[PDB]
C-alpha cells in the first residue's frame, strides 16, 4: 500500500526518479525476506511426520490405558 | 533530461543541417530568456542557431565568418 502511495505521489515514472530506485530496491529485498512458503513447507513436513501415525487415531475408539 | 529521471532522455533528437551530415557541436549556449534558439558552436565554422520546439527544431541556418575550429560562444 505504501508502494502504491509512493508511485501515485511520484508519478508512474517513479524509480527513474532519484529516490524511487532506492525505495524500490529496499521494498523488494524486504519483500524477499517475507516469502514464507518455506515455513509452510518445513512445517507441513513436520505435520506429515506427525500424520504418519497420529492424525487419524480413531483406530482404537476406546483405547486401552 | 529531468533532474529526477536520468535513465532515459525526456526529450531528445539529433542535430543535422539540411544535409544529413553531423554537427560536431562544441560549447553551445542558449540566449537570454530560453527562447530555445540556442546558438551552437560547431567544430569549425558553420555556427548555427537551433530551435527546440516545433517541427523546425534543430538547426536553423549556417553563418561562416571564420575557418579555425570553434571553441566557444556566449550571449548576453
Amino acid at each position: 500500500a505504501y508502494m502504491k502511495r509512493v508511485e501515485d505521489v511520484l508519478g508512474k515514472g517513479w524509480e527513474n526518479h532519484v529516490e524511487g530506485q532506492k525505495l524500490k530496491q529496499d521494498g523488494d529485498s524486504f519483500r524477499m525476506k517475507l516469502n514464507t512458503q518455506e515455513i509452510f513447507d518445513d512445517w507441513a513436513r513436520k505435520v506429515q511426520q506427525r500424520n504418519l501415525g497420529v492424525s487419524g487415531r480413531i483406530f482404537t475408539i476406546e483405547s486401552t490405558r | 533530461w529531468s533532474l529526477d529521471m536520468l535513465s532515459h532522455p525526456q526529450d531528445s533528437m539529433e542535430l543535422v543541417h539540411k544535409q544529413s551530415k553531423a554537427v560536431a557541436v562544441t560549447s553551445m549556449s542558449f540566449p537570454v530568456g530560453d527562447v530555445n534558439n540556442f546558438v551552437v558552436g560547431s567544430e569549425e565554422g558553420s555556427v548555427y542557431t537551433a530551435c527546440r520546439h516545433g517541427s523546425k527544431a534543430g538547426i536553423s541556418e549556417m553563418f561562416e565568418g571564420h575557418q579555425g575550429p570553434i571553441t566557444g560562444i556566449h550571449c548576453h
